[PDB]
């Protein structure tokens, strides 16, 4: 059927029960190792490293009857592991920093978006998970290109993961993505 | 010089604990690191072990190095810049640093002003932040709660 592969355009897409390290270079992690590492400086003066290790998808606030009982979205925060790294000392801080809350598919094949049982359709060969996928690129490169601007700000013994990073541009990515979408 | 288990601290992130010794390639070059494991945190930072103090890591207070702290909140006094902007400088700098004395006698000589003279909002800031992370490392260093570590220096002001 075709919202069968939909349903697995999107489940690969994920790997969200693959052990990041058994996860495989597609789809969310091609998108993240595409995107990472982000260097900056020259090596001497603030030179820095911020590195991709993995990314975890955290189980949505309620399952279907409550993101559908409200005006609001079946979602899954996303947190990716980082590491900074000065390539000055060779001090490697890693936290996990949240990126962005991420929409969920039904095995009907819909989202919940805020409340509406919305639906985005398979466009030029390219499926649902794949179409997004890229969109998730784009969040990505937006976001790239802001960690890198602050990257010279200096503050090297101050700065952290956490402190290069905000869930605006990814927000924005899905925000948008998902603003282009069916009703069923 | 380091070893599993020790309690430290790493500015900025403060109080953590070494897991052990790793070994990282990183930018293709392999090197053993002290790992530290941060509070509740799911944070860890990589330390190389040919120079750690270089590079700001430290133990944290023994239970006997916190009294001495304990009077600094109550008793300290330092020289600070005439004027805010210098004075907030310092400020700064001693914060990052991270060094816990002299973290202390600067809350000390902060709340002095507080009381007599009237402490300026952002000095005050530079007070919280003091206590904030003072709370931490006493806390952790007599396995008290961060809120009953604060308790103690809120008596030590009275």
């Amino acid at each position: 059927p075709l919202t069968e592969i939909q349903v697995e355009s999107y489940k690969k897409a994920l790997q969200a029960d693959v052990p990041p390290e058994k996860r495989e270079n597609v789809g969310i992690q091609a998108a993240f190792k595409e995107t990472f590492p982000i260097e900056e400086g020259d090596k001497g003066k603030g030179g820095l490293v911020l590195d991709f290790l993995e990314y975890r998808i955290g189980d949505p606030p309620f399952s279907q009857d409550e993101c559908r009982e409200k005006d609001l979205t079946y979602q899954a925060p996303l947190y990716a592991r980082l590491q900074l790294i000065h390539k000055d000392t060779g001090l490697i801080k890693e936290d996990e920093v949240f990126l962005g809350h991420l929409p969920l598919m039904t095995e009907d094949g819909s989202f919940i978006i805020n409340g509406a049982d919305r639906v985005i359709v398979s466009q030029g060969g390219r499926t649902v998970g794949e179409l997004m996928a890229d969109q998730f690129r784009v969040g990505l490169a937006r976001l790239a290109r802001g960690v890198r601007e602050r990257m010279v700000m200096g503050s090297p013994d101050t700065l952290t993961p956490a402190k290069l990073v905000n869930s605006r541009p990814l927000e924005a990515a899905l925000r948008e993505f998902f603003s282009r979408s069916q009703l069923s | 010089e380091f070893r599993p288990g020790d309690k430290v601290v790493l500015p900025p992130y403060g109080v953590g604990v070494v897991a052990g010794i790793a070994q990282r390639s990183v930018s293709g070059v392999s090197r053993a690191y002290y790992q530290v494991d941060f509070p509740g945190s799911r944070s860890k930072a990589y330390v190389p072990v040919e120079a750690p103090h270089s590079v700001g890591l430290r133990k944290a207070l023994a239970p006997e190095e916190v009294p001495v702290i304990l009077d600094l909140l109550k008793n300290g006094r330092m020289p600070l810049p005439k004027q805010w902007a210098a004075r907030h400088r310092k400020t700064s700098e001693i914060l990052a640093d991270g060094n816990p004395y002299r973290i202390a006698q600067m809350a000390g000589q902060l709340r002095a002003w507080e009381v007599e003279r009237g402490l300026p909002d952002l000095d005050r800031q530079a007070l919280r932040r003091a206590i904030h992370l003072l709370a931490e490392e006493v806390a952790q260093s007599l396995e008290i709660t961060v809120q009953e570590a604060k308790r103690l220096f809120e008596e030590a002001w009275g």
